């Protein structure tokens, strides 16, 4: 799994054992990045995101990694922010191009499968390197609730109740688990999300965090929006009252 | 990408097209062919190398290509590569008769033709073709001509010239017994037997190994016309007792 | 032109008449208008005779292309939608009226199409100058799944109405008859034109025209 | 073996600074910003006596009121002359003005970094140019001297040299050099340190004089005036 | 010869001495990566297809992980490989299809399809640019025609109509199985083709399958519409089987 | 090393290399300061001289009425930036009569700047950017990288050693919003004093000074403008 | 649409394509012209013509117009191109402008597209140096050259190919105002240039002349080893 | 995202040799044996066809491939170039039908088709094919058999043999073939060329055949090839 000449200096290069390194090495700058949460609640979809203070001197809000791509539709970011923000485009476009032709907001399915073989293009070619990052997509509307759908650098979506992309995605999923989530409201998640990227976040190694929420559901009747200062506070106050 | 590209156009240290010179060994391992200029006429002579019991034989060549009304041509390298320039001369023969009303004089084929193996050498990165031809033909110009082109886009007008196998061991041949301005067409082609059985490793020579095509000036016209199998038969009968003429 | 088309009991009858015309004169008194498309499929074609023998020969060629590819036998819908979508993709600037006719292993399929590309599918089709007049032979002897000779006698007698009574259309009738077991190209299925017999004598005698120059070049 | 458009672990470009390099080839050249006008000084280092010397330019009129000395390779700098005298005609046609001294350098510096591989148009650069440049001029601002460098970085001097022995004419540049000196005293000052530096020994026909003030328009020295400051050694 | 290696004859998709595309070779490993195995059987009245669903976690939504692909309303395929090649080989096989029935007035064939996405793979078999797909598609649908169709596409760009066939890490290994029980022929009716396709995926992983764990697509002669067999009906079959 | 050739080549540890170095160019040109108050906002930049025979390299440029940029790294990476920032400006008041946000134009350098470290043969923009601009939201200071990350900062400084400007700022960071134009600008001298060698500090030479706000459009200080802000000096507390 | 850059800089700051086809030149046939006040006068030396060869077509001093010829050193097939395109350079100049293309103007063309050959993507430098020769409507003559960089300059004498250094530096020692006096002198200078590389020339010597006044006239071996004759009994004059 | 390299990934060695070419007659060297025999009556192409498996669709996909209604198709070596060149030869025969209203001759057509496998080994980005390609036809009231090779070199044979056995399959037809074999006994000869490389006992689902004659190009039946079988 470490062979020399070539093989995993192109994305048009299979090696050997038939694997593709550069979709994997995009895959490594992915997990070398802070944790991105999300659950899929019966009311709606609750993103979480670490965002890590590289300095002091930068304002609260700052390095997003919380997108709106429809006016239904929201983005949680995982790995290189450059490369998650273009693609944050990609995605906003293609929801623009389907409201121009049909008419109606479009399915988070659809979306997400429009955007992962956008993904996917870059993981043929020398001409081009993959994107160094994944992403969640929340949507929730009357017709087809809570859905929720995560993208990874090789271009494979996939349906999540929970799902976490970053440096201890596993060790949060675990943590995922122990929650009821289809039996639970969205008022309730918000609260349980913000005490996950507590347990998480490894205070020694990184030393400075500051946490960003974002829904859509039921509660704000379909669009994704930031989730208000006294409600992020009041799971703020869950998350260290329950490191006890 | 840029570590896949082999760089067929680029010069070398000591300021040389490393590709060009690959391609011109390629020539030395085809067919023998040579040409001779004479007063009456000229002459190509040619080695066959399809020479197989279960070939059909459908084309009235192997070697020689008409090119126009007054021009022929012979080929010396890969057979395919060939095959592009060949039709390419034709093309470029056309559109100088479309737009002048007269045949095209042969050194201005030659040059249109080199024009386009010196580009494949400078620019496009792609590989030169891997072709030396001979060029016979007659024009209201300079009358009868010989010429022979390079996979570098090189050209050269000659009065007797040899290109493929044992192409330095027939040149010195031709060096040594042409005459210049007494050469006939009777006399080139006793010549052109002579060299193409020394340079044969298969030194017994029947006509079924060579290809001669002569270019004659009869009546106003030109005629382009190969020779059949018992007239290549007759020449080189006429040959073999030269070699019973030693016995003195 | 007269060209009309006809679906009977075991397939397709196609008809067509043989003039052509410059201007307001007979270019050509035997012209072959039902055209070949494919084995089981013909093509009667009236308009710009360029453009029906073009189009005619471009459909035929695609369609070979795509039965070597398949390798099962055309059917009549590919050659409309072939046809359809080019001549309206020219706006009419292709002037092909045509009728389109074969067997297919769905059964027998009869279409007239348009030089704007609008196609329509019908038991009884008429195109050209003179198909009002075959028309209304189709409308008034017509009926459902005919026997092989009384379709032939039908159409041959709706071209005959074009050819007597239209100046764009006459001589011969060209007939083609295609079923799911045989194909018959009927050329001059018949011929109720014919010129007078000569009765004056015009030889133009040897000697009778003056020369004032003369080359003989001798051939192989 | 790697491409045209590839940083150095430190944080330069390769083929940029591999470029800066090929001027330490070229002849010198010094240039002078004065109160009462810019004076340009060129070797032209002639390899034989059977070489015309006046057919080696090495400073060139852009406009009436500027002018340019190159040093390095003087092929590459023939295009970038050509662009110069273009934007200043063609600001000419639109304002009916003449063109600022900086503002023509900073037409030429855009060109610099204009050189790639892939991306690229029918008719693009492969290279940078190994030229460097001294623009030298008069406009609302008075005489200017403006210096160039393949990199791009464009940048105004009192007094800049640039060539193979530019290290050892800057200092002495900067040991002569005040704000207050002449034109006359500019040139006298060029000439010293340009016979200094020379291989060759400094004649009339061996280099190449030239000024710009507000007095007249650009002029390049003849035989007679060059020898005019020669026989002041 | 065999084994030699000159020049990129490994990186790039150009012959070695001894005429092999090794890329090409390595694209056929990785159709192993998935760890997933496929499992394709005809008979004389439908056409069944078998593959392997994982869902390790339950946070994942077992709806949305599928390799069973509708085409066409007569036309559906398993994917075996990577993931993400493989959706693309599906939205470019629904391009050809629709392409199809615009151009030529009727429905694509089976037969037809597969021959069209061989020849696109094809293209990345000579050119040097890309890499093929990692993946390989077996397509099922009923001819008009000829009745039941089973054919599978490599990236090597081979296509082939198939009795029965297999795809993935346990391909070698489950055409053994159908060649036994091709060779002792019976009447191909829909309850012994499904669960033979069943039983070949069942013995040759040694698992014995919940209805969660496997994932059917059918087509009939009577119901030529390509069907994915819900949980009630796959469950059906496996109790069929216990015997 | 063997990584480290080409944006398109992922290294095994998940990073490129290509990027990485071009960040590096930022760290070779001068120091530069960006501060914002509640009205103001203020770029203080110092200038490198090649030879002090020569003029103090330009580093603060205009962009539009209500925006300015502070620039390091590559002189002629940052004027093509400049002219793609000024174009987006223009058409914004061609289109829609008003002044583009600051932070719609600093989302589209990061679109721009994404797009070579993707694409084979291409490099990425050796230069950083701190970008003063004034809108509805207030005076703002941006950073921008080689990389298409950037941040919405409330004081920041990148260049040769402007560490030492980063430890004041963000000690005195909490007096800033609070504070007044001529002070504000103090701050960032004193900022910009911390990146030099204990020899000499700020005169009217090396230091350029950039202001937006409320009051007046962005406009450039540099010789006798700039010593109005220099009196008034505390000297170095080393 | 292939965009590869051939030409590089090096390390230490060289273009090394640029300088392996300023070492083609050097391998090539030796080129020498000589610039008097009344004729112009350039010859092609090293030429180790097969004699089998027709020596009509293997000419290397060509007529770009009625009033500009050139001669070459190096790859032929490189000039032949380089000639073709300056041609045409020379009517293009009289379609736009009427006036007839000065010597100064088409070595100026010659030069920038030799320099566009190596700062361009996927192309390969010329492997030529170029001599062109021609007359002013001034009344002045003129003789520059050219090399694979594409820097031009004027010449009163001036030797490229095989043995450049040595023909050079003959011409050094050999060019005074007795040597360009009239006619013939000028002519025997070029000759005397050339017997100093090739083994006794006359039949290995191709020489033009072109005055203000005709066009171009090239030297046939009869008229070339009357200068063989002349010059030796110049050199048998020691007794 | 995407573009294409321009330059050639065929180019010659110092010894002189197009090593890529010679690497792509190693793989067809390596294919399925093929065969061709012209009768002066009709022409025979004869080709293995050993399916591995059982459950492998004989008539599904064929080797032997007709390009118009009188002309014929096979080769050696991999299978899906062949087929990119199958598609390339129908195409250009219906070029020349649709100028000329006439069948286009053999000779014509192989000409045609070589120049495209000479473009895969100059163009830009690009291998040669690995097939070499047996194409016959009847036209002008006379047969044709010509071999196209990965170089882009035709050859006009009596008869011969590709793939496995070359050798062996040329030195038993120039020991067995005779100008003057009628159809009906081109086609048993054939049949035995391929039985001396076959390894492995012949049925009619075993081997493809197809003849050629004035009638036209076609492939023959598994009831016919079964008959022939009878030897
Ligand atoms: C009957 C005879 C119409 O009177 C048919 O429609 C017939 C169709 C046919 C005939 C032979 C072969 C195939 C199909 N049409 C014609 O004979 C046609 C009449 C016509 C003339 C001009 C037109 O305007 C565009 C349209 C129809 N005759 C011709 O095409 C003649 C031979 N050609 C010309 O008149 C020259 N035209 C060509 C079109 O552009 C204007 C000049």
């Amino acid at each position: 799994s470490s062979i020399g000449t070539g093989y995993d200096l192109s994305a048009s290069t299979f090696s050997p054992d038939g694997r593709v390194f550069q979709v994997e090495y995009a895959m490594k700058a992915v997990e070398n990045s802070s944790t991105a949460i999300g659950i899929r609640c019966k009311d709606g979809v609750v993103f979480g995101v670490e965002k890590l203070v590289l300095s002091k001197l930068y304002e609260e809000g700052s390095n997003k990694r919380l997108f709106n791509v429809d006016r239904h539709v929201g983005m949680a970011v995982a790995g290189l922010l450059a490369d998650a923000r273009s693609l944050a485009d990609i995605a906003r476009e293609e929801a623009s191009n389907f409201r121009s032709n049909f008419g109606y907001n479009i399915p988070l399915k659809h979306l997400a499968d429009r955007v992962a073989m956008y993904v996917h293009a870059y993981t043929l070619y020398s001409a081009v390197r993959p994107f160094g990052c994944s992403f969640m997509l929340g949507s929730y509307s009357a017709n087809d609730g809570a859905q929720l759908y995560m993208i990874d650098p090789s271009g494979v979506s996939y349906g999540y109740w929970g799902c976490a992309i970053g440096k201890a995605r596993q060790a949060a999923k675990t943590e995922i688990e122990k929650l009821q989530m289809k039996e639970m409201t969205c008022r309730d998640v918000v609260k349980e999300v913000a005490k996950i990227i507590y347990i998480v976040h490894d205070e020694v190694k990184d030393k400075a965090f500051e946490l960003e929420l974002s829904w859509v559901g039921e509660l704000t009747k379909g669009r994704h929006e930031i989730v208000p200062k006294d409600i992020r506070e009041e799971a703020e106050k869950y998350a260290k009252e329950s490191l006890k | 990408s840029r570590r896949y590209d082999s760089r067929t156009t680029i010069f070398s240290p000591e300021g040389r097209l490393y590709q060009v010179e690959y391609a011109m060994e390629a020539i030395g391992h085809a067919g023998t062919c040579l040409g001779i200029l004479a007063n009456d006429g000229v002459l190509l002579a040619a080695e066959r190398r399809n020479i197989h019991k279960l070939l059909d034989e459908v084309f009235f060549s192997e070697k020689i290509y008409k090119l126009n009304e007054d021009m022929a041509c012979s080929v010396a390298g890969i057979t395919s590569d060939a095959n592009v320039l060949t039709n390419e001369l034709r093309l470029i023969a056309q559109r100088y008769l479309l737009q002048y009303q007269e045949p095209i004089p042969c050194e201005q084929l030659v040059t249109a033709l080199c024009d386009i193996k010196q580009a494949y050498t400078q620019f496009g990165g792609k590989r030169p073709f891997g072709v030396s031809l001979l060029y016979i033909g007659w024009d209201k110009h300079y009358g009868f001509q010989l010429y022979q082109s390079d996979p570098s886009g090189n050209y050269g007008g000659w009065k007797a010239t040899c290109i493929g196998n044992n192409s330095a061991a027939a040149v010195s041949m031709l060096k040594q017994d042409y005459k210049e301005g007494e050469m006939t067409l009777k006399s080139a082609l006793a010549l052109a037997v002579k060299v193409l059985n020394k340079t044969m490793d298969v030194s017994k020579l029947s006509a079924e190994k060579v290809e001669i095509a002569t270019l004659t000036r009869e009546s106003g016209k030109t005629v382009i016309r190969v020779l059949k199998q018992k007239e290549v038969e007759q020449l080189i009968k006429k040959h073999e007792e030269e070699e019973a003429k030693a016995e003195r | 032109t007269t060209i009309a088309g006809v679906v009977y009991k075991d397939g397709i009858v196609l008809g067509a008449d043989t003039r052509a015309t410059e201007g307001m004169v007979v270019a050509d008194k035997n012209c072959s208008k039902i055209h070949f498309i494919s084995p089981n499929i013909y093509c009667c074609g009236a308009g710009t005779a360029a453009d029906t023998d073009m189009t005619t020969q471009l459909i035929s060629s695609n369609l070979e292309l795509h039965s070597l590819t398949t390798g099962r036998l055309p059917r009549v819908v590919t050659a409309n939608r072939m046809l359809k979508q080019m001549l309206f993709r020219y706006q009419g600037y292709i002037g092909a009226a045509l009728v389109l006719g074969g067997v297919d292993v769905t059964g027998p399929h009869l279409y007239s199409i348009y030089p704007h590309g609008s196609t329509d599918k019908l038991p009884y089709v008429t195109m050209g100058s003179g198909s009002l007049a075959a028309m209304a032979v189709f409308e008034d002897k017509f009926r459902p799944d005919m026997e092989e000779e009384e379709a032939k006698k039908l159409v041959s007698e709706a071209i005959a109405a074009g050819i007597f009574n239209d100046l764009g259309s006459g001589s011969n009738i060209d007939l083609c008859v295609i079923s799911k077991s045989k194909l018959d190209f009927l050329r001059p299925f018949s011929v109720p034109n014919k010129k007078g017999t000569r009765l004056g004598r015009y030889r133009c005698e040897k000697g009778t025209t003056a020369v004032l120059t003369e080359k003989v070049t001798p051939l192989e | 073996d790697r491409g045209v458009n590839t940083f150095s672990p430190e944080g330069r470009l390769f083929q940029v600074e591999y470029a800066i390099e090929a001027i330490k080839l070229g002849s010198t050249a010094i240039g002078i910003q004065t109160s009462e006008g810019v004076c340009l000084a060129v070797e032209k280092r002639i390899t034989s006596p059977l070489m015309e010397p006046s057919s080696i330019e090495k400073i060139v009129e852009i406009d009436a009121h500027i002018g340019c000395a190159m040093s390095g390779l003087i092929a590459d700098a023939k295009t970038l002359i050509d662009k110069a005298r273009v934007e200043t005609q063609n600001h000419w046609f639109t304002y009916n003005e003449t063109m600022t001294v900086e503002s023509v350098t900073q037409a030429v510096s855009n060109l610099a970094l204009q050189f790639g591989e892939e991306d690229a148009d029918p008719g693009a650069m492969s290279r940078p140019f190994g030229v460097a440049l001294l623009f030298g001029g008069v406009d609302e601002k008075g005489p200017q001297l403006f210096h160039m460098d393949p990199s791009g970085t464009f940048v105004q001097c009192d007094a800049r040299a640039i060539g193979s022995a530019s290290e050892g004419a800057q200092s002495s540049l900067q040991e002569v050099y005040h704000k207050s000196m002449t034109l006359k005293e500019a040139i006298k000052s060029s000439l010293i340190i340009l016979k200094q530096v020379m291989e060759e020994k400094l004649n009339a026909t061996n280099i190449e004089l030239a000024t710009v003030q507000p007095g007249q328009n650009f002029h390049m020295f003849t035989k007679e005036e060059l020898e005019e400051v020669i026989k002041d050694i | 010869s065999r084994g030699s290696s000159a020049g990129f004859d490994r990186h790039i998709t150009i012959f070695s001495p001894e005429g092999r595309l090794y890329q090409v070779e390595y694209a056929f490993k990785a159709i192993n990566q998935g760890g997933l195995t496929s499992v394709a059987v005809r008979g004389k009245d439908c056409a069944v297809i078998v593959t392997q669903k994982k869902v390790p976690d339950k946070l994942l939504d077992s709806s949305t992980v599928t390799h069973l692909f509708k085409i066409t309303e007569s036309i559906g395929c398993v994917m075996t490989g990577m993931t993400a090649d493989s959706r693309s080989q599906v939205q470019r096989a629904r391009y050809e299809a629709a392409n199809w029935k615009y151009k030529y007035g009727y429905e694509i064939p089976v037969d037809m399809l597969c021959k069209r996405i061989a020849d696109i793979s094809q293209v990345y078999t000579q050119n040097a640019e890309m890499r093929p797909l990692g993946c390989c598609m077996i397509l099922i649908g009923i001819d008009e025609e000829q009745g039941p169709q089973v054919y599978k596409c490599d990236p090597a760009g081979y296509y082939c109509g198939f009795k029965a066939t297999a795809a993935g890490v346990k391909q070698t290994e489950s055409t053994s199985f159908l060649e036994k029980k091709v060779k002792k022929k019976f009447d191909w009716t829909f309850e012994q083709t499904v669960e033979t396709a069943i039983t070949c995926l069942s013995t040759v992983l040694s698992i014995d399958f919940k209805p969660s764990e496997i994932e059917v697509g059918v087509v009939t002669v009577e119901n030529p519409k390509f069907r994915i067999l819900t949980e009630a009906e796959i469950d059906a079959h496996l109790v069929a089987l216990a015997e | 090393n063997q990584y480290d050739n080409d944006v398109t080549v992922w290294s095994p540890q998940g990073r490129i290399h290509q990027i990485e170095y071009a960040m590096e160019a930022v760290k070779q040109g001068s120091a530069t300061v960006g501060l914002k108050s509640k009205t103001h906002a203020v770029l203080v930049a110092l200038k490198r001289a090649q030879s002090e025979l020569a003029a103090h390299q330009k580093k603060i440029l205009h962009v539009d009425n209500h925006i300015g940029i502070s620039i390091a790294g590559l002189t002629a990476d940052a004027r093509l930036l400049c002219n793609f920032m000024r174009q987006e400006c223009l058409d914004s008041r061609f289109v829609f009569d008003r002044p583009l946000p600051v932070s719609r134009l600093v989302s589209l350098i990061g679109s721009k700047t994404q797009i070579p470290t993707q694409r084979y043969g291409r490099r990425p923009y050796g230069v950083g950017l701190l970008i003063a601009g004034y809108d509805d939201m207030g005076p703002h200071i941006f950073q921008t990288c080689p990389s298409a990350n950037y941040f919405d900062c409330r004081a920041m400084s990148i260049g040769a050693r402007s560490q030492s400007a980063r430890t004041y700022l963000e000690r005195h960071m909490s007096e800033f919003m609070e504070c007044n134009l001529d002070e504000l600008v103090k701050h960032g001298l004193r900022a910009l004093r911390e990146t030099l060698p204990a020899e000499q500090d700020l005169t009217t030479k090396n230091v350029s000074i950039g202001i937006v706000g409320k009051d007046l459009e962005f406009t450039i200080y540099d010789d006798d403008d700039v010593s109005p802000f220099l009196d008034g000096l505390e000297e170095r507390p080393q | 649409s292939y965009d590869r850059a051939i030409t590089v800089f090096s390390p230490d700051g060289h273009l090394f394509q640029v300088e392996y086809a300023q070492e083609a030149v050097k391998k090539g046939s030796t080129a020498v012209g000589v610039r008097g006040k009344d004729i112009v006068v350039l010859g092609v030396a090293k030429k180790s013509v097969a004699k089998l060869q027709d020596e009509r077509t293997v000419r290397k001093i060509c007529a770009l117009d009625d009033n500009v010829c050139m001669a070459f050193a190096g790859l032929t097939a490189d000039a032949r191109i380089v000639i073709n395109r300056a041609r045409v350079e020379c009517q293009s100049h009289r379609l736009t402008v009427e006036d007839p293309v000065t010597v100064e103007y088409i070595t100026r063309y010659i030069a920038s597209l030799k320099q566009r050959y190596t700062q361009s993507n996927g192309r390969r430098p010329f492997g030529i140096s170029a001599l062109i020769v021609g007359f002013d409507f001034d009344g002045t003559p003129r003789l520059y050259q050219t090399d694979p960089s594409g820097t031009y300059h004027a010449w009163k004498a001036n030797a490229i190919g095989r043995g450049a250094k040595s023909v050079r530096e003959f011409l050094e020692k050999n060019y005074t105002d007795d040597a360009i006096e009239t006619d013939d002198l000028t002519i025997k200078l070029v000759i005397k240039a050339l017997l100093e590389v090739v083994q006794s020339g006359g039949k290995n010597i191709e020489l033009a002349v072109m005055r203000r006044d005709q066009p171009l006239k090239i030297l046939n071996p009869e008229e070339i080893e009357k200068y063989v004759a002349e010059i030796e009994k110049e050199k048998e004059e020691n007794e | 995202a995407k573009r294409g390299y321009s330059f050639s990934l065929t180019t010659f060695s110092p010894s002189g040799k197009l090593v890529q070419i010679e690497y792509a007659l190693a793989a067809v060297a390596g294919g399925a044996p093929s065969v061709g025999i012209k009768a002066a009556n009709g022409v025979v192409l004869a080709t293995e066809k050993k399916q591995k498996s059982i459950l492998y669709d004989e008539r599904s996909v064929h080797k032997v491939e007709p390009i118009t209604k009188h002309i014929g198709l096979v080769y050696s070596g991999m299978g899906p170039d062949y087929r990119v060149l199958v598609h390339r030869a129908r195409k250009l025969a219906q070029q020349y039908y649709l100028v000329y209203q006439e069948p286009i001759p053999t000779a014509q057509l192989v000409q045609r088709v070589a120049s495209v496998m000479q473009e895969y080994t100059q163009s830009g980005g690009v291998r040669p094919f690995g097939v070499s390609l047996l194409i016959c036809g009847w036209n002008e009231g006379r047969p044709y058999l010509f071999q196209s090779d990965p170089s882009g070199a035709y050859f006009a044979w009596k008869a011969t043999a590709m793939g496995k056995n070359y050798v062996n399959g040329k030195t038993f037809l120039e020991k067995r073939y005779n100008e003057d074999l009628e159809l009906e006994d081109a086609i048993h000869t054939a049949i035995l060329t391929l039985k001396e490389s076959f390894e492995g006992q012949m049925t009619e689902d075993n081997i493809e055949v197809g003849i050629c004659n004035e009638a036209g190009f076609r492939r023959l039946t598994p009831t016919e090839v079964r008959d022939y079988l009878a030897a």
